[PDB]
RNA sequence: CGUGAGGGAAAGGUGAAAAGAACCCCGGGAGGGGAGUGAAAUAGAGCCUGAAACCGUGGGCUUACAAGCAGUCACGGCCCCGAGGGGUUGUGGCGUGCCUAUUGAAGCAUGAGCCGGCGACUCACGGUCGUGGGCGAGCUUAAGCCGUUGAGGCGGAGGC
RNA sequence: GUGGAGCCUGGGAGUGAGGGCGCGAGCGAUAACGUCCGCGUCCGAGCGCGGGAACAACCGAGACCGCCAGCUAAGGCCCCC
RNA sequence: GGAUGACCCCAGGCGGUAGGGGAGCGUUCCCGAUGCCGAUGAAGGCCGACCCGCGAGGGCGGCUGGAGGUAAGGGAAGUGC
């Protein structure tokens, strides 16, 4: 009712006038008028332990080593950029697109081969998650991108 | 068979226009006419032009029968007002409600 | 996120005036006039309940008595000699037994006075 | 021939074919229960002091149900104090099969 | 809301 | 005076059956004996401009 | 079971002989009577009752110095509108309101103990009109 | 609106497409009735949906000897749907509106004509208990910095 | 004496206008629906239920819901009832 | 009782203002969702004497409407007159 547009004069008398009492028709009482508790820009971020952070990540993986969901792959053969090259080897690797795959590798090229599958999450392994890990239904990994996991989680 | 018309719209008030259709509802389309002719209102004007022009769409468009016509039924509903000032002593504004009726007449075939 | 009345308040209203079909003036067509009337009507509804139990056996005792008199007996006899005759007929059937088989009721009166 | 049953803490009139809902048994539907007798009338006139001893009233379950829901509704004035309860009462169904004796 | 008319002044109940 | 006014809204009820009483009477009409239309007693014809049995007035 | 509710029964006169029976005893019995509470199916909400006429109410007999000191009384409506009028002036000139008094006020209030009222016919002297309906005598 | 400084509104939506209704009928016109367009015209421009108060036409029950916070309980009658249910209410029973303020209100104490929508315990940072987890003689980072483009990490200054 | 008893630590309160009645006093006039304390009770918050014609605090009695079953309480049993 | 709400049995408590505590319903919005429901009809409206729930409500059916809606499980609030 501070920062709304109209004027701060009392529209009529406090008394007399047969009519209920006012001051300004900014008051959040009138139609038009200001917002009593309303909403203001605010920051919802907060720090989590680190440890919390950690321990998630590594159990988040390890959920889904549990499930035999976690596959590791020394390299990607055929993948030079194209996404028919993905789909090639992601048949070779078991991977046809049933299941939620996130794609956890370095490779500038592999990514961009994986980019627009509906059922592909891209990921580099510095952004390793575990909501990403959980949305997704299995996990595939570079030993490249596993050995950055196992830092992360020491 | 049934023959209706709707005047929209008429600058009158509601309550005044039903007082004369009250009097033809239900009266044979000959009666109806004399009875409007001799009412001494101004609601009966309208209501005869809403008679005449439901007598006209029941010979005309759908095939009935000037001399067998009766006002099966007939209604006066309220349309939207005309809202006015009319100023009062002491600086007060007070809103005359000029109101407006939608006028209705239906007529059937009163076989035998 | 902003969460307006929209569409709760007339639903919560319809409620109401479902329940109240059949009152008087405002009392069906108001929302307001109508919960005032179903609070009393609630509670009318809870005192009658117990009160029927009480308004039918009135009724019965009442049927006892003149069923009674014609063999020359008062209700207040009548009951005690069915206290000490063992007799456990109660006052909604003894009416009804009074009313639609008085040759029953008659020996029931025959093992009230006997019983004294 | 009638029979002046107890069941339920109630009691009723009953004839053969008579269909009669009384409280809730504990009996699995279409079983046989026996009634308590306190006067049997008709052909004959048999005076329960309190129960008729050799007789007794088959009746046969023709089923368990809830009967329709009453508004148990509660308010004091002046007091915000509202309470709004929906009861339905269980009942069972019994068909008046034969008056023993 | 234009003018107020100001309400007439009280039977003095003094 | 001390400006009476009305105390409670009079009620649907009330309203209509103070009304009870504002019905029109439909004219008073009867035939007029030469041209045979139908008119108010009492009153030179408007259709012929006849009254007692003679022309009165053009019409 | 549903508590028995009667059918419609064509009513039974009945014809009392007040002379030198107390007011206010009677007055009862003609009331109970008129309620129909004798019959073992007396519904509280239907006049079923008796038809009652009774006959020398003119002899009817009260106790006490209560010819001289009971006092009846009707308000106008008007400004000193209360008359008193007493038991003795009361036979002397109406004589059946006597009892037609006594019991009305010992009848329900409301449509239907009106009702009941309109089925009592009292008459001063030893004669009544309703030979017609063949009325049975009581003895009260 | 205010001399003026200044105050300060209301008001969005046809349809996929104007195909936005030729022509004829009543009418001064307005408005309608046919015809026609459209999937749809109670989408016809006073146009999506079309709630409620409010007004009306028609139908079922009911009401002119009756005492009333308007209901509730019971029975009976009539109408409707097809050992039951819905509508209505004739008689009998019982019955002191809502909110508020009060020791105490039906109260002749406050507020409210009625309906629809707007309308009042929040956020930030600090604290103090409690609680779900992580770690434990230890726990934890801030500003920044790198990454990401809804990826996370680094950073030990400092705090307890 | 195992009870919505008690004790200890701690989180959240509300209340800090009472009122009638019985009894014990003061004030008053061996006045007040008066006033001020004490002991108890009810109303408050039980304006829910029965009785007392009607009626917060008098008598009966502490309403979880249903029953067209039974026994009582105060108070009642000539008719309204 | 069985074995740590799986349901059964037995017993007891369950009037309530200020107020404390507990469990739920519904609203808007986010994840679930590149999904699923949807012109063989979304949301919204109007009926229902039917189904579930103590209740707040939720279903289902008919009419209206004509293009959106959104689960199990969680998350956040301009959340109920
Ligand atoms: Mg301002
Ligand atoms: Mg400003
Ligand atoms: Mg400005
Ligand atoms: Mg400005
Ligand atoms: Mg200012
Ligand atoms: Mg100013
Ligand atoms: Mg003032
Ligand atoms: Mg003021
Ligand atoms: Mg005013
Ligand atoms: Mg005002
Ligand atoms: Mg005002
Ligand atoms: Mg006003
Ligand atoms: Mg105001
Ligand atoms: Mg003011
Ligand atoms: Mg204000
Ligand atoms: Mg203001
Ligand atoms: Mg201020
Ligand atoms: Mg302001
Ligand atoms: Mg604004
Ligand atoms: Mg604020
Ligand atoms: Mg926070
Ligand atoms: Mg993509
Ligand atoms: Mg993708
Ligand atoms: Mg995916
Ligand atoms: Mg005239
Ligand atoms: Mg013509
Ligand atoms: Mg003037
Ligand atoms: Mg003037
Ligand atoms: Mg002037
Ligand atoms: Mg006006
Ligand atoms: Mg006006
Ligand atoms: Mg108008
Ligand atoms: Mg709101
Ligand atoms: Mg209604
Ligand atoms: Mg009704
Ligand atoms: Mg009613
Ligand atoms: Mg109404
Ligand atoms: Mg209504
Ligand atoms: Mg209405
Ligand atoms: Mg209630
Ligand atoms: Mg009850
Ligand atoms: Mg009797
Ligand atoms: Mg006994
Ligand atoms: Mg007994
Ligand atoms: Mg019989
Ligand atoms: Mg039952
Ligand atoms: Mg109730
Ligand atoms: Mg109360
Ligand atoms: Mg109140
Ligand atoms: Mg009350
Ligand atoms: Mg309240
Ligand atoms: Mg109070
Ligand atoms: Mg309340
Ligand atoms: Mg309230
Ligand atoms: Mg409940
Ligand atoms: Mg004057
Ligand atoms: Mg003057
Ligand atoms: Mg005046
Ligand atoms: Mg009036
Ligand atoms: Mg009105
Ligand atoms: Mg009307
Ligand atoms: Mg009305
Ligand atoms: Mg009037
Ligand atoms: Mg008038
Ligand atoms: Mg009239
Ligand atoms: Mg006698
Ligand atoms: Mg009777
Ligand atoms: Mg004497
Ligand atoms: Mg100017
Ligand atoms: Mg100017
Ligand atoms: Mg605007
Ligand atoms: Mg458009
Ligand atoms: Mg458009
Ligand atoms: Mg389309
Ligand atoms: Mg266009
Ligand atoms: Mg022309
Ligand atoms: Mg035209
Ligand atoms: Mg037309
Ligand atoms: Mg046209
Ligand atoms: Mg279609
Ligand atoms: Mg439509
Ligand atoms: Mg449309
Ligand atoms: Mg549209
Ligand atoms: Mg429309
Ligand atoms: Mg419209
Ligand atoms: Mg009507
Ligand atoms: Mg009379
Ligand atoms: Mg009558
Ligand atoms: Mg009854
Ligand atoms: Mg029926
Ligand atoms: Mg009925
Ligand atoms: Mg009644
Ligand atoms: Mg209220
Ligand atoms: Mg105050
Ligand atoms: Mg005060
Ligand atoms: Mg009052
Ligand atoms: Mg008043
Ligand atoms: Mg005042
Ligand atoms: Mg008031
Ligand atoms: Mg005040
Ligand atoms: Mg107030
Ligand atoms: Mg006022
Ligand atoms: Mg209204
Ligand atoms: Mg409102
Ligand atoms: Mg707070
Ligand atoms: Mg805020
Ligand atoms: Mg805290
Ligand atoms: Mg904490
Ligand atoms: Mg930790
Ligand atoms: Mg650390
Ligand atoms: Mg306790
Ligand atoms: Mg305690
Ligand atoms: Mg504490
Ligand atoms: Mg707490
Ligand atoms: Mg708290
Ligand atoms: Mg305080
Ligand atoms: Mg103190
Ligand atoms: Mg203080
Ligand atoms: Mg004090
Ligand atoms: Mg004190
Ligand atoms: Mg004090
Ligand atoms: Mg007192
Ligand atoms: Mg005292
Ligand atoms: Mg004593
Ligand atoms: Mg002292
Ligand atoms: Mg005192
Ligand atoms: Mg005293
Ligand atoms: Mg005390
Ligand atoms: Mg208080
Ligand atoms: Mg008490
Ligand atoms: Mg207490
Ligand atoms: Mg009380
Ligand atoms: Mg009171
Ligand atoms: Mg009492
Ligand atoms: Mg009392
Ligand atoms: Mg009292
Ligand atoms: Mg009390
Ligand atoms: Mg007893
Ligand atoms: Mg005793
Ligand atoms: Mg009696
Ligand atoms: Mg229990
Ligand atoms: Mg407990
Ligand atoms: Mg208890
Ligand atoms: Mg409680
Ligand atoms: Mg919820
Ligand atoms: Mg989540
Ligand atoms: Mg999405
Ligand atoms: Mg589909
Ligand atoms: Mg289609
Ligand atoms: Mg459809
Ligand atoms: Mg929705
Ligand atoms: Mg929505
Ligand atoms: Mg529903
Ligand atoms: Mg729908
Ligand atoms: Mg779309
Ligand atoms: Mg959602
Ligand atoms: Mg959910
Ligand atoms: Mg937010
Ligand atoms: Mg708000
Ligand atoms: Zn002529």
């Amino acid at each position: 009712r501070g920062e709304v547009a109209y004027s701060g004069r009392k529209i009529w008398p406090q008394k007399h006038t047969g009519r209920a009492r006012h001051g300004d028709i900014g008051a959040p009482i009138f139609v038009g008028g200001g917002v009593v508790f309303g909403p203001k820009p605010r920051d919802y971020s907060y720090t989590l332990p680190k440890k919390v952070r950690k321990k998630g990540l590594a159990m988040a993986v390890a959920d889904r080593a549990r499930e035999g969901k976690l596959l590791l792959v020394e390299a990607f053969a055929g993948v030079n950029g194209k996404t028919k090259e993905f789909l090639a080897w992601a048949k070779e690797a078991g991977l046809d697109g049933s299941e939620s795959v996130l794609l956890v590798t370095g490779n500038e090229l592999v990514r961009r081969a994986a980019r627009n599958l509906p059922w592909v999450v891209t990921l580099a392994p510095e952004g390793l998650n575990v909501y990403d890990i959980v949305r997704t239904e299995r996990l595939v990994m570079d030993l490249d991108a596993w050995e950055v996991f196992q830092n992360r989680i020491g | 068979m049934e023959a209706k018309a709707i005047a929209r719209y008429v600058r009158i008030s509601p309550r005044k226009v039903r007082l004369v259709v009250d009097l033809i509802r239900g009266k044979s389309l000959e009666e109806a006419r004399n009875i409007l002719r001799y009412t001494n209102k101004r609601g009966a004007y309208f209501v005869a032009k809403v008679l005449e022009s439901a007598a006209a769409n029941a010979v005309n468009n759908h095939d009935m029968l000037e001399d067998r016509l009766y006002v099966k039924a007939a209604y006066v509903d309220e349309g939207p007002a005309l809202k006015r000032v009319l100023p009062r002593a002491r600086g007060r504004a007070d809103i005359i409600k000029k109101r407006t009726s939608h006028i209705t007449v239906i007529l059937g075939e009163k076989h035998g | 996120p902003r969460a307006k009345t929209g569409v709760v308040r007339r639903r919560k209203h319809k409620k109401i005036l479902k329940l109240a079909k059949g009152y008087w003036g405002l009392r069906s067509k108001s929302f307001r006039k109508a919960r005032e009337t179903l609070f009393a009507a609630g509670n009318y509804a809870y005192a009658h309940r117990k009160r029927r139990k009480r308004d039918f056996r009135r009724l019965w005792i009442v049927r006892i008595n003149a069923a009674c008199r014609q063999h020359g007996l008062n209700y207040s006899t009548f009951i005690h000699g069915l206290k000490k005759a063992g007799i456990e007929v109660d006052r909604k059937n003894l009416a009804d037994l009074a009313v639609r088989e008085p040759q029953v009721f008659a020996e029931l009166v025959e093992r009230a006075k006997a019983a004294q | 021939m009638f029979a002046i049953v107890k069941t339920g803490g109630k009691q009723y009139r009953v004839e053969p074919g008579l269909k009669l809902r009384v409280e809730k048994l504990d009996a699995e539907p279409g079983a046989t229960v026996e009634l308590p007798v306190l006067l049997l009338g008709g052909e004959k006139t048999v005076v329960g002091t309190p129960v008729v001893e050799g007789a007794s009233v088959v009746a046969e379950v023709l089923g368990h149900g809830r009967g329709k829901k009453i508004l148990v509704s509660k308010f004091k004035a002046k007091v915000q104090y509202r309470r709004k309860k929906g009861h339905r009462q269980p009942y069972t169904e019994l068909l008046i099969k034969e008056i023993r004796g | 809301p234009t003018y107020i008319p100001r309400p007439r002044p009280p039977h003095p109940r003094l | 005076a001390k400006h009476p006014v009305p105390k409670k809204k009079t009620s649907k009820a009330r309203r209509d059956a103070r009304r009870s009483h504002h019905a029109l009477t439909p004219p008073t009409l009867v035939p007029c004996p030469e041209c045979k239309a139908m008119k108010p007693p009492h009153t030179v014809c408007p259709e012929c401009g006849y009254y007692a049995g003679r022309k009165v007035l053009e019409v | 079971m549903k508590t028995y509710v009667p059918k419609q029964v064509e009513p039974r006169w009945v014809l009392i002989d007040a002379e030198g029976k107390t007011l206010g005893r009677l007055a009862t019995k003609i009331a109970t009577l008129l309620r129909g509470k004798h019959r073992p199916d007396w519904t509280p909400n239907v006049a079923m009752g008796d038809f009652v006429v009774v006959v020398n109410a003119d002899k009817i007999r009260v106790t006490g110095k209560k010819l001289e000191q009971k006092i009846y009384t009707r308000y106008s409506g008007y400004p000193g509108g209360l008359k008193k009028i007493p038991l003795e002036k009361m036979l002397a000139t109406h004589p059946e309101r006597v009892l037609e008094h006594a019991v009305k006020g010992m009848l329900p209030k409301g449509p239907l103990g009106r009702r009941l009222f309109k089925r009592l016919k009292v008459y001063a002297g030893p004669d009544h009109p309703h030979q017609a309906q063949r009325p049975e005598k009581l003895e009260v």
